[PDB]
Formats: C-alpha cells, structure tokens, sequence
RNA sequence: UCUGGGUCGGGGUUUCGUACGUAGCAGAGCAGCUCCCUCGCUGCGAUCUAUUGAAAGUCAGCCCUCGACACAAGGGUUUGU
RNA sequence: AGAUCUUGGUGGUAGUAGCAAAUAUUCAAACGAGAACUUUGAAGGCCGAAGUGGAGAAGGGUUCCAUGUGAACAGCAGUUGA
C-alpha cells in the first residue's frame, strides 16, 4: 500500500534521468 | 542568519560576453561558481546537475543569456572540513524574466 | 538648419548624415544609412518593407 | 569503486553494448560484489542493472 | 594670432544630437515620441494609469 | 564629439557665405578650485622652486 | 559619509524588422456532408491581414535610476631622522 | 694542454625551446591520504556502416584474464595502465 510519505520518495528514485528517459521499473533485494 | 536561501537571476550573457565557442558553457559554469563565491561567501559551492543540464540545454555555445537559479547556504557539519558553509544553487525554472528582483524565499 | 531631405523611408535626414546617390538618368536619391541604400540597390518596393513610412501610410497606421 | 569488468560482463550478458548497459550510481558496492555472470544475472533480475532503450531515430519526418 | 584662420567670428546655426551609440535619426525625445506616436508600452503604462 | 552645421565668413574662397559640416568635439571643463600658489626664482641652472 | 559600490530589475538609446497563440466570408484550389443548406457547412491548404514599429537583444568597455537584495571599518607584508 | 685526440663525468645555455595535426567537454557521487585525468550516473558532443564498429592473414609471444602495488615507466598526473 501507498501513503503520502511513500509515494513522494518513489518520485525520485523512479526518475533516473532527463526527459525522454525509460523510468526505472524496479530495486527488489533478495538474500 | 547563516541557513538563508535566495532566488537570483543570472546575466549569463552579461559574463560571458567575449569567449569563443567552445568555452561558453564551461565558462558558464565557471562564472556561476564565482556568482556563488562572491554572494554568499561560501568556499564550497555546490551545482546541482539540473543545473548544468539546463546551462547545457542548447549546446556547447548557444548559452541561453538569463538562467533563474536559486542559493541555499547549508550546515557542512556533516564530516570534518575546513569549511563549515556550502551553497547548493539550484535550477528553478521560469517562463520570463521580466519584472524578477532578488527574493528572499523562505525554507 | 539647411534644406531638409527625405530618404527612401521617407525619414529625416539630418545634415551630415547618410548618403547621396546619382543616376545616368539625371534622377537624384538621398539615403538615411546603408539599410536603405541595400534595400534600394536590391530593388525592394519601400511599400512593402513594414517599417518605411510609405508602409505606414498605405495600412493607414497610427 | 571501479566497475569495467561488471560492466563488461553486463554487456556481453544483455547482448547489448556498454553504451546500452545501466548501473545504478547509488548502490554501487553489490555491484562490485559481482564477479561473474551468475551474480550479473542475479542482480540483472534484481533490477540493479537496466538495458537501456534505445536512442530514437525517428522516420515521421521522412514519411 | 595674425592670419584670417584665427580671428574668425563664429555663429553656429545648428548643433546635432541625434544618438551616437548607433545611427540616430531623431534630435531629442520630443521629435522622436512625437514622429513614431504611442507604442506598445506606451499603450500598456497608459492602460495601468487609466 | 559630435558635428555643426555653420555658415563661413571667408573671402576668395569657394565656400564664402556657405553652410558647412564640421567636426567638433566636446570637453567638460568644470570649474577649477584655486587651493595654492607656487613661486619659482630664476637660476642659472634653471627654474627652481622658491 | 550628506553612506558607498555591486547584483538583479526599470526607464532611455540602438539593432533587426512585426514573435507564439488566437481570429478572419483573406487565401491557388482540393477532399467530404445536404431532413439539413437554397447557397450553405466541415476539414487540408503555402501565403496574407488584425492582435504587432510587435518580438527578441541591448555592456560585458552604452546613458540615467533611487526600485529590490545582500554586501561592506576587512585580511596580509614591510617601512624611522 | 692541445692531436675536430680515446673513455668517463660535469657546466652555461636553462627552469629556456618547448609538451599547439585530426571540433569538446561539463555537473554530482563513490573509493582513496591525495582526483582535471579512475569509476558510476546525468548532460553535451564526435567517429557517421569505404567507422574511432565487429572479426581475420602476416607479424608480436603471454601483451589475454583475476587479484594486489603506487618503487621505476606511461615525456603533467593517476586510486589507472599493454
Ligand atoms: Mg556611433
Ligand atoms: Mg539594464
Ligand atoms: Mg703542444
Ligand atoms: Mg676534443
Ligand atoms: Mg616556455
Ligand atoms: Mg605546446
Ligand atoms: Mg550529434
Ligand atoms: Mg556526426
Ligand atoms: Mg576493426
Ligand atoms: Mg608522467
Ligand atoms: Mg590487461
């Protein structure tokens, strides 16, 4: 689930680039 | 204070007036580097990479001449440096740049 | 102070300002600057350019 | 801290050039952690590493 | 001073101060205002002022 | 600097009772504050200060 | 200092020549619609007109601000009959 | 003391000539004591398929690869390197 807190971090770390630019899709860790 | 932030308009064109094309834009760089220094007297100054991206918008030497930029002078007590002040200057977009003085924004 | 000449553009040529221009055909030109000595060798209609007064007249502006 | 053979290995796993290949600046040591293709794999599925697309040539303007 | 160069009365008929920072057409701003008419901005500054 | 137009007063020339253009230039020559006075004594080595 | 000088902005000057958007029974014509219109309406259409001497630049070595901002009584090195 | 003598070493020149053929780099972060030069990301560029691309022949012979080093070399530098 997605509060406020969560989604305005996501922004950032989504966005890996300039306009124009594929958008990340994901950063899972496994063990 | 010593944590204050400000919106400043840059004469990009103004400073560099005179240098061949290929150095316009580090150039550029160079000058808004010495903007900061020379306002908020911080030895370490900060460009964020939005920034540079927007001085580079046009190419090496077609520096676009008013650049909206914004100062923020934070704590470096973060790690031990002979500097305890730096200066991010920030990118802020605008759609014109007339009627545009210095603001004091807050944080 | 001396006789007063209009240009190409119909503008104000003050003493001392401009040029001259004499024809094979007797016919006397006066310019105001080279801009109008350009466009009058390139054979351009000063009705046409948008900032001459003979323009200005002919869309009746201001 | 240094990262041409990963990226190497990352190129030759994707079959994709170096130019096409994407390592994430911030996680930067679980990158150096890999040594081999099984780990560049792991971590190619992990998400750590991305192919990027590719530059656009656009033909509407010659159509 | 002796020869007909010196000893010259001098009566100036007219004094030019059209722009020197670049090809000035226009004496002073009252012929230049009052050959080109209002403006844009005029239009605007007389629009904020009614 | 700039330029006149003025009228001549020169006989036997061409240009008698004729408008000319000239070139003229201006110096601003504000007034002067007297704040001293220096007196020199003729020498046989020179002009020495008194 | 009756402050100062900067940095933005404003005004002047000047260069070029009328910006984007919008409107138009302007527009060589062309493709569709007619319970419809009785001569109409919907697109494509370079170019033109109004908005528009507009837009943009304008000192870095241009002129004047008294508008806004912060900065400035600070550093270092020597010098004696 | 000579032989434009033989061998070896050392001066001025001189911190001088110079390190200018082939368009061009910039920002942030990391490691590290140290970063113009390494790496990663962002940006701007160039080679423009008769390439600065991908593989061979002759020739080289371990230069290939992993890890570590900052002695010497890479005519600046280096955390990098044939
Ligand atoms: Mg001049
Ligand atoms: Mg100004
Ligand atoms: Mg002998
Ligand atoms: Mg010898
Ligand atoms: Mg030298
Ligand atoms: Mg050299
Ligand atoms: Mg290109
Ligand atoms: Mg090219
Ligand atoms: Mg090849
Ligand atoms: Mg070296
Ligand atoms: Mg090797």
């Amino acid at each position: 689930i997605m509060n406020q807190e969560k989604l305005a971090k996501l922004q950032a770390q989504v966005r890996i680039g300039g306009k124009g630019t594929a958008r990340r899709k994901k950063k899972v860790v496994h063990r | 204070n010593e944590v204050v932030t400000r919106e400043y308009t840059i004469n990009i064109h103004k400073r560099i007036h005179g240098v061949g094309f290929k150095k316009r834009a580090p150039r550029a760089l160079k000058e808004i580097r010495k903007f900061a220094m020379k306002e908020m007297g911080t030895p370490d100054v900060r460009i964020d990479t939005r920034l540079n991206k927007a001085v580079w918008a046009k190419g090496i030497r077609n520096v676009p001449y008013r650049i909206r930029v914004r100062l923020s002078r934070k704590r470096n007590e973060d790690e031990d440096s002979p500097n305890k002040l730096y200066t991010l200057v920030t990118y802020v977009p605008v759609t014109t740049f007339k009627n545009l003085q210095t603001v004091n924004v807050d944080e | 102070m001396k006789v007063e000449l209009c240009s190409f553009s119909g503008y104000k040529i003050y003493p001392g300002h401009g040029r001259r221009y004499a024809r094979t055909d007797g016919k006397v030109f006066q310019f105001l600057n080279a801009k109008c000595e350009s466009a009058f060798l390139s054979k351009r209609n000063p009705r046409q350019i948008n900032w001459t007064v003979l323009y200005r007249r002919k869309h009746k502006k201001g | 801290s240094m990262l041409r053979l990963q990226k190497r290995l990352a190129s030759s796993v994707l079959r994709c050039g170096k130019k096409k290949v994407w390592l994430d600046p911030n996680e930067t040591n679980e990158i150096a952690n890999a040594n081999s293709r099984q780990q560049i794999r792991k971590l190619i599925k992990d998400g750590l590493i991305i192919r990027k697309p590719v530059t656009v040539h656009s033909r509407a303007r010659c159509r | 001073q002796t020869k007909r160069r010196a000893l010259e009365k001098i009566d100036l008929k007219f004094i030019d101060t059209t722009s020197k920072f670049g090809h000035g057409r226009f004496q002073t701003m009252e012929e230049k205002k009052a050959f080109m008419g209002p403006l844009k901005k005029d239009r605007i500054a007389k629009e904020e002022g009614a | 600097m700039t330029h006149i137009v003025r009228e001549v007063d020169r006989p036997g020339s061409k240009v008698n009772k004729k408008e000319v253009v000239e070139a003229v230039t201006i110096v601003e020559t504000p007034p002067m504050v007297v704040v001293g006075i220096v007196g020199y004594v003729e020498t046989p080595r020179g002009l020495r200060t008194f």
